[PDB]
């Protein structure tokens, strides 16, 4: 409605996924998503490895942000950390 | 160097469904 026409400096061309394992500095596995989605199933991630991540939208007007992340960190490992030894009410 | 000032970053995506090879990493787009 009213046309709504204006040049918005946020329209991604596509999204560029690369991830690389810890134990490599050599090359990153590069996957391009369309600029219209928001999640992708990353297939090739071994098990227990920590991987290098970088999102790279390259936006229409040449404009690149690079989202930096990693995976295989969040290890909720707990090893059973009772520190609950006091009833409540 | 950090040109953009403009929020049309994406903020940290977040990775969800880890499988044994796959995961589901979803990210929020300006």
């Amino acid at each position: 409605m009213r046309g709504s026409n204006a040049p918005q400096p946020s329209h991604i061309s596509k999204y560029i996924l690369r991830w690389r394992p810890k134990n490599s500095v050599g090359r990153w596995k590069e996957a391009t998503i369309p600029g219209h989605l928001n999640s992708y199933t990353i297939k090739g991630l071994k098990p227990g490895v920590v991987y290098e991540g970088q999102l790279i939208s390259i936006q229409q007007y040449g404009h690149q942000e690079v989202t930096r992340f990693d995976f295989t960190t969040t290890s909720t490992s707990t090893p059973g950390s009772r520190s609950h030894h006091h009833h409540h009410h | 160097g950090s040109q953009t000032t403009a929020p049309d970053a994406p903020p940290d995506p977040t990775v969800d469904q880890v499988d044994d090879t796959s995961i589901v990493v979803r990210w929020s787009r300006p």
